[PDB]
C-alpha cells in the first residue's frame, strides 16, 4: 500500500560480496594465498572474514552459460575482445536486467512476441537458431516449410544469443535442443545486483535492443590495466563507491537460484 | 421483455431450412468392397465402379437366362476378344466405333450354352453401372448418358442368383433411386462422402456411431502415402486411360515414452484436375484420357486410428483442436514404355500439405469400426516443376499421380492434438477409461423456485445466445442446436395459431365490434373466452408494456433447464415447444379507458370496475370490443380478486394502484420483499401451475 | 440506437457455425473441376522408327 | 496456372492502435451526436467501405466469429448465469456479499 | 422475367379499389416478419426454397439499399471533416 | 431523489429542482437501480451543476 513520510526530519555491513574473475588474471597472478591476502584487506576495511567469495570461469563463451549469482552484491569483471562485442553485450543484458520467463519447445509449437520487452534466450554449449516467418494461412516467406537449410540464420553453434524478431507474427524455429535450451523471456525491469567493469579498451556496451536508446548506466564501467593487482586494488579501495552505485535485490523471486550468506 | 426470446424463436425459421438444405446436400454411398460371390439382398441397388477393361459381373439362375455386363475401351476395331464370361473363356467379336467415350455391352445368353446377344449399348464418360434383380424382375440399364434408364426382363428365381462382380460395388436402398440414377448420369460422388472408402472385406457387424471433463494433449506423427490407379486403354497400349487416386490404408509403429503405439491411418484426396495430352484421332498415336493433378483449390483428408489409454475416449467430444505442421510431398517420375520409339518421362512433382482444422469421423477396419479422427489439409505448390518430356507441356505445378510415394516408404507429419472430452461419473471419482420421466422431473423441481428472483430474471430479456450458454455438450450436435429447436417451433401449434390469425387478418381486408375486425371474432362468457384465447398472440406481436405471462414462462423454462441436468443434449426442442403452449392456461388480460377498467380471462371470468374504489361493475361486450382492438394490452399478472383483497387489507397509493394496473415489476418485487402473503399467493399460484 | 451494432453482434452469432460447416461441408463435396481443350490439337512428331 | 505469390501481412495491432488514437483529432461533435441517434444495421455496417464489392465477402461473418470470442460475451453470459442461479434459490453462503 | 411482373402489375392496378380501409389500418397495427409475410401464403408446394433469402438476393441491390448506405456514408462524412471546412450546404 | 454513481468511484444524490445534495445511502441506490430504467449519464452531475 502507499506510504507516507516527512522531509522536515533528517536522519542522524554484514552482507555478502561476489567477486567473479576470469582466468588469465589468475594464471598471471602466480599465487594461491592471493585470496587470503585480499581477504585480510577487506577485513581491514571491516567486512568480516568469509563474507567474501571467489569464483573463476574459464572464458566468456562458456561462462555465459546460465550464470549463477550468489551474493546480494555482485560485481563481474569482463575482459575485452577485438571481435566478441556482441556476445559480451548479450551477457551484459542477461546479467544487468531481470528476466522473467518460460521454457519453450520449438519442435511442437509456433511462438511469437507481443511487446517490445520480449525476447528469446538461447543458452548452451552450441546453438544454431533459425527462424522462418508465417502468414495468416501458415505458409512461410522465402523459406520452405520443410527445409532447415532454407531458413534464415541468426546464430550458429554460439554459446548464448538473446535474439529479437518482429512481434506479432508466428514463426518456425530450427535448433537441435539436444544441445541447448531456449527460454521466451520478458525484461521485468532493471536488476541492481550486478556491476560490470570492463578491464581494457572502449566500452562497446549496449544494454538494450534499440538503436534509439543506448544508455551508459552507472553499472557498466570501465578501467584500463597492465597488471591485475592494481585492478583488484581499484576494486577494493573503491568498494564503497561500487556498492553505492548498486543496490540490493528488487524482485520478489526468480526460479530458485542459489543464494549464499554466512 | 423476457419473452422476446419467443419472437426470436419465431424469426429466423428461414435460416432453419438452409441447414436442412445444408443437411440435404449433407445427405451417401455404402462401399466399396473386395469383390465376392453372394446373393443380391432384397430391395437393394448394386452400384458398380468399372475400370478394368472387359467383363464385370456374371448372373445365373443356373437354369434360366445368364446376363453379364462388359465395359469396352474406345478406339478398338473388330477384334474377337477372349473373356472368362459366366465362368468360361469365350471369344466374341467386338469393335469400338466410339472414339469419344466408352462402350457398354450387355451379354445375354438365354440359357447356359445357348445363343448370346449384345444389348444395351452405353456410351459413357462417368464409367458407372448399376443392377437390380428384385420384385420378380431384372432391372439392367440401357440408353446412353444421360438417358441411362433401366430396362426390365423377367425369369424365375429372382431371389437366389449369385452376382459375380469383377469390379467394386456399393449397396443402396430403393428409396434413394433418384440419387442412384443421378449418381449414374452425373458421375462418381465425392469419395469422401463414402462410408467404406477403402477397399476392404464385407464385414458389417461393427458399430455405427452428472459428467466430468478430461483433457488429452498428445503428440502424434501421422504416416501416410498415396495409392495409385493405373488403368491402361485400347489398341496395343498406344493409349493409357487413367491414373488416379484411390483410398489408402497403412499401419506403422513408434514410441510415446515407452508405451509403444501401433496405428492405422488412411489417405484420400479430393478435387484433383484432369489434364490431357490429346493426340490424334488416329488409331496408333500416344494420347491421354485424363491427367490427374491436384490444384490448391482441392483438398486432402487423412483418417487416423489406434488404441491408447488416451485416444479410446473419443466419442463424447467437447472440443477438438489441432496445431499440426506442413510437410513436402516430393513426386517421383513415371516411366513409360511405348510399344515403339522413345518412352516419355513424367518427371517432377512437388507439393506441400498444411493444416486447416480437424473433426471426427468413422473409419472402417477389415473387421471392425474405429473411432477415427479426420484431419483435413490444404495444399501449396512447390518450386520443382512437373515436366512432360518429348511432349508438349512444360511449366506445370501441383501433384501428379505418377509416383506420389516417390519410393518414400511413407510421409510423416509430427504435431500436437488437443481434445477436451466428457466422461460420465456419478460423483467426483470412479472415472471410466473408455465407453415421460422428464415431465415429472420438471414438475417436481418446480416446487422450490423463488419469486423475487424470478421476476428479477424476467426483467432481463432472454435472447438467442443468452439462452443456451448455460448448457454445453458435444460440439458436434450444438452446431445445430437453435437449429433443431426452431425446426420444431416452426411446427408448433402456437405458430399454427399465428398463421391462422395472420391469414385471417389478411382476409379481413376484403361480429362483435362496431366494425368487423379479426379480433372481435351466459353467452358473454363464451364470447369473452373466445376473445381471451385469441388475444394471446398480441404479446408475441409486441404490443405490451411492463411484463407479460409468457415472459414468466420463458423465465421458468430457462430455470428448469439450468437446475436439472438429467435431460439430453438432444431433447431441448421438445421441452421448449411444449412449455411455450401448455404453461399457464388460466390467464387474464386487463385494459384501461379513462377510469374504466376491464379484465377478461380464458376460463370465463370477466370483470369491470373503476380506478379508485375498484367497485364491481357489469361488463359490456361492445365496450371491450371497441377497446381491445388497437390500444396496447396489459398482462394481468395480478387479477381483480387478489387486487380487491390487496385493497381491503392495505392502504394503497395513487402511484401504487395506477402502476399496478399497468403492473410495473418494481412495485411487485417491492410488495414481495415487504413479505405480504397475498401477492406471494398470487405469484406462487401462477408458478406451481407449471406442470408438463 | 447505434449500440444496436453491438447487441446484434451477439444476436445473429449462431450464423457463424453455418459458414464453418459450409467451410467444412463445402470443402467436402467439391465437384471434379474440368479442363476444356482449346482450338488447338497436339499431334507432334508421329510414331517414328 | 502460376507459382502463387504470397499474401500481404495484415497491419499489426500496435500501430493500428496508435493511428486510430490519432484520428480522434478531427472529430466533430454536433455531427457525432446526430449520427449516434441514428440506428445502423448489419447491411449499414459494411456497405460504406469500398461501397459495394464481393471482395472480402462475408466480412460480417468474420466479425461475428471474432466477436463472440471476446470478453464481452463471457461477461453477458456470466451475468445471465448469476441471475439464473439466483432464480435457483441461491445457497446464500458465507462469502457472497 | 419481366412479363410476370407486368401481369402482376395489371392485377395490382385493379385490386387497389376492391380493398378495405378500416381492416387495412387495423392490420397495419400488427408487426410483420419473415414468418408472417411469406409463410402463411396459400401456395402449398414443395421446393418452397429460402423464399426469404432469394428475396434478399434481389433486395440487396434495390435503390433503397444503396440509398441507405449513402445516408450512412453522409453521416460518416459529417463526423470526419473539420480539417476541410463545412462542405455541405 | 436522483442517485448518480460511476465507475470512477464518484456518487452523488440530489433534488431535481435545485441541485444540492442530501445524504446518500448505498442501499437506497442499489435497491432502486436493480430494476429502474437506467438513463446513462452523458452530462454528469459535475457538468450538470
Amino acid at each position: 500500500l502507499p506510504i507516507t513520510g516527512s522531509m522536515d526530519i533528517a536522519y542522524a555491513l554484514t552482507s555478502t560480496l561476489c567477486l567473479y574473475y576470469p582466468t588469465e588474471a589468475a594464471t598471471e597472478i602466480n599465487d594461491n594465498s592471493w585470496k587470503d591476502t585480499l581477504s585480510q584487506l577487506f577485513l581491514t576495511k571491516g567486512w568480516p572474514t568469509g563474507s567474501v567469495y571467489f569464483k573463476e570461469y574459464t572464458n566468456i563463451a562458456s561462462f555465459s552459460v546460465d550464470p549463477q549469482l550468489y551474493c546480494d552484491y555482485n560485481v563481474v569483471l569482463m575482459k575485452y575482445d577485438a571481435t566478441l562485442q556482441l556476445d559480451m553485450s548479450e551477457l551484459a543484458d542477461l546479467i544487468l536486467n531481470e528476466w522473467l520467463c518460460n521454457p519453450m519447445d520449438i519442435t511442437l509449437y509456433y511462438y511469437q512476441q507481443t511487446d517490445e520487452a520480449n525476447k528469446w534466450i538461447s543458452m548452451g554449449s552450441s546453438c544454431t537458431i533459425k527462424v522462418c516467418p508465417l502468414n495468416t494461412q501458415t505458409l512461410g516467406i522465402g523459406c520452405l516449410t520443410t527445409d532447415a537449410t532454407t531458413f534464415e540464420e541468426v546464430a550458429t553453434a554460439e554459446k548464448l544469443v538473446i535474439t529479437d524478431v518482429v512481434d506479432g507474427v508466428n514463426h518456425k524455429l530450427d535448433v537441435t535442443t539436444a544441445t541447448c535450451t531456449i527460454r521466451n523471456c520478458k525484461k521485468l525491469g532493471p536488476r541492481e545486483n550486478v556491476a560490470v567493469i570492463q578491464v581494457g579498451g572502449s566500452d562497446i556496451l549496449d544494454i538494450t535492443a534499440d538503436p534509439t536508446t543506448a544508455p551508459q548506466t552507472e553499472r557498466m564501467m570501465r578501467i584500463n590495466w597492465k597488471k591485475w593487482w592494481q585492478v583488484f586494488y581499484t576494486v577494493v579501495d573503491y568498494v564503497d563507491q561500487i556498492i553505492q552505485v548498486m543496490s540490493k535485490r528488487s524482485r520478489s523471486l526468480n526460479s530458485a537460484a542459489f543464494y549464499y550468506r554466512v | 421483455m423476457a419473452s422476446l426470446i419467443y419472437r426470436q424463436l419465431l424469426t429466423n425459421s428461414y435460416t432453419v431450412d438452409l441447414s436442412d438444405e445444408i443437411q440435404e446436400i449433407g445427405s451417401l454411398l455404402d462401399g466399396p468392397y473386395q469383390p465376392t460371390t453372394f446373393n443380391p439382398p432384397v430391395d437393394y441397388w448394386m452400384l458398380l465402379a468399372p475400370t478394368t477393361p472387359g467383363v464385370i459381373v456374371e448372373g445365373t439362375n443356373n437354369t434360366d437366362r445368364w446376363l453379364a455386363t462388359i465395359l469396352i475401351e474406345p478406339n478398338v476395331q473388330s477384334e474377337n476378344r477372349t473373356y472368362t464370361i459366366f465362368g468360361i473363356q469365350e471369344q466374341l467379336t467386338v469393335s469400338n466405333t466410339s472414339q469419344d467415350q466408352w462402350k457398354f455391352i450387355d451379354v445375354v445368353k438365354t440359357t447356359a450354352n445357348g445363343s448370346i446377344g449384345q444389348y444395351g449399348p452405353l456410351l459413357s464418360s462417368p464409367k458407372l453401372y448399376a443392377v437390380m434383380k428384385h420384385n420378380e424382375k431384372l432391372y439392367t440399364y440401357e440408353g446412353q448418358t444421360p438417358n441411362a434408364t433401366t430396362a426390365h426382363y423377367s425369369t424365375t428365381n429372382y431371389d437366389s442368383v449369385n452376382m459375380t462382380a469383377f469390379c467394386d460395388f456399393y449397396i443402396i436402398p430403393r428409396s434413394e433411386e433418384s440419387k442412384c440414377t443421378e449418381y449414374i448420369n452425373n458421375g462418381l460422388p465425392p469419395i469422401q462422402n463414402t462410408r467404406n472408402v477403402v477397399p476392404l472385406s464385407l464385414t458389417a457387424r461393427d458399430v455405427i456411431h452428472l459428467w466430468k471433463e478430461m483433457q488429452y494433449n498428445r503428440d502424434i506423427t501421422i504416416r501416410f502415402k498415396f495409392a495409385n490407379t493405373i488403368i491402361k486403354s485400347g489398341g496395343l497400349g498406344y493409349k493409357w486411360s487413367e491414373i488416379s487416386f484411390k483410398p489408402a490404408n497403412y499401419q506403422y509403429t513408434y514410441t510415446r515414452d515407452g508405451e509403444e503405439v501401433t496405428a492405422h491411418t488412411t489417405c484420400s484426396v479430393n478435387g484433383m484436375n484432369d489434364f490431357s495430352f490429346n493426340g490424334g484421332y488416329l488409331p496408333t498415336d500416344f494420347v491421354v484420357s485424363k491427367f490427374e493433378v491436384i490444384k490448391e483449390n482441392s483438398y486432402v483428408y487423412i483418417d487416423y486410428w489406434d488404441d491408447s489409454q488416451a485416444f479410446r475416449n473419443v466419442v463424447y467430444v467437447r472440443s477438438l483442436a489441432a496445431n499440426l505442421n506442413s510437410v513436402m510431398c516430393t513426386g517421383g517420375s513415371y516411366n513409360f514404355s511405348l510399344p515403339v520409339g522413345q518412352w516419355p518421362v513424367l518427371t517432377g512433382g512437388a507439393v506441400s500439405l498444411h493444416s486447416a482444422g480437424v473433426t471426427l469421423s468413422t473409419q472402417f477396419t477389415d473387421f471392425v469400426s474405429l473411432n477415427s479422427l479426420r484431419f483435413r489439409f490444404r495444399l501449396a505448390v512447390e518450386e520443382p516443376h512437373f515436366k512432360l518430356t518429348r511432349t508438349r507441356l512444360d511449366r506445370l505445378y501441383g501433384l501428379p499421380a505418377a509416383d506420389p510415394n516417390n519410393g518414400k516408404e511413407y510421409y510423416e507429419i509430427a504435431g500436437r492434438f488437443s481434445l477436451i472430452s466428457l466422461v460420465p461419473s456419478n460423483d467426483d471419482y470412479q472415472t471410466p477409461i473408455a465407453n415421460g420421466e422428464l415431465r415429472e422431473e420438471f414438475n417436481a423441481l418446480s416446487q422450490e423456485i423463488a419469486m423475487s428472483q424470478l421476476i428479477d430474471l424476467a426483467l432481463l430479456p432472454l435472447d438467442m445466445f443468452s439462452m443456451f450458454s448455460g448448457i454445453k455438450s458435444t460440439i458436434d450436435a450444438a452446431k445445430s442446436m437453435a437449429t433443431n429447436v426452431m425446426k420444431k417451433f416452426k411446427k408448433s401449434g402456437l405458430a399454427n395459431s399465428v398463421s391462422t390469425l395472420t391469414d385471417s387478418l389478411s382476409d379481413a381486408a376484403s361480429s362483435i365490434g362496431s366494425s368487423a375486425s379479426a379480433w372481435t371474432d351466459s353467452s358473454v362468457s363464451t364470447q369473452t373466452s373466445t376473445i381471451s384465447r385469441r388475444l394471446r398472440l398480441k404479446e408475441m406481436a409486441t404490443q405490451t408494456e411492463g411484463m407479460n405471462f409468457d415472459d414468466i414462462s420463458a423465465a421458468v423454462l430457462k430455470t428448469k433447464i439450468d437446475k436439472s441436468t438429467q435431460i439430453s443434449p438432444n431433447t431441448i426442442p421438445d421441452i421448449v415447444t411444449e412449455a411455450s403452449e401448455k404453461f399457464i392456461p388460466n390467464r387474464a388480460y386487463r385494459v384501461i379507458n379513462n377510469d374504466d377498467v376491464f379484465e377478461a380471462g380464458i376460463d370465463g371470468k370477466f370483470f369491470a370496475y373503476k380506478v379508485d374504489t375498484f367497485e364491481e361493475i357489469p361488463f359490456d361486450v361492445q365496450k371491450f370490443a371497441d377497446l381491445v382492438t388497437d390500444s396496447p394490452v396489459i398482462s394481468a399478472i395480478i387479477d381483480f380478486k387478489t387486487l380487491k383483497n390487496l385493497n381491503d387489507n392495505y392502504g394503497i397509493s395513487r402511484q401504487q394502484a395506477f402502476n399496478l394496473l399497468r403492473s410495473d415489476p418494481r412495485v411487485l418485487r417491492e410488495f414481495i420483499n415487504q413479505d405480504n402473503p397475498i401477492i406471494r399467493n398470487r405469484i406462487e399460484q401462477l408458478i406451481m401451475q407449471c406442470r408438463l | 440506437m447505434a449500440s444496436l451494432i453491438y447487441r446484434q453482434l451477439l444476436t445473429n452469432s449462431y450464423t457463424v457455425d453455418l459458414s464453418d460447416e459450409i467451410q467444412e461441408i463445402g470443402s467436402t463435396k467439391s465437384q471434379n473441376v474440368t479442363i476444356n481443350p482449346g482450338p488447338f490439337a497436339q499431334t507432334g512428331y508421329a510414331p517414328v522408327n | 496456372n502460376s507459382v502463387t505469390v504470397r499474401q500481404d501481412l495484415e497491419r499489426q495491432l500496435g500501430e493500428l492502435r496508435e493511428e486510430f488514437n490519432a484520428l480522434s483529432q478531427e472529430i466533430a461533435m454536433s455531427q457525432l451526436i446526430d449520427l449516434a441517434l441514428l440506428p445502423l444495421d448489419m447491411f449499414s455496417m459494411f456497405s460504406g467501405i469500398k461501397s459495394t464489392i464481393d471482395a472480402a465477402k462475408s466480412m460480417a461473418t468474420n466479425v461475428m466469429k471474432k466477436f463472440k470470442k471476446s470478453g464481452l460475451a463471457n461477461s453477458v453470459s456470466t451475468l445471465t448465469d448469476s441471475l439464473s442461479d439466483a432464480a435457483s434459490s441461491i445457497s446464500r453462503g458465507s462469502s457472497i456479499r
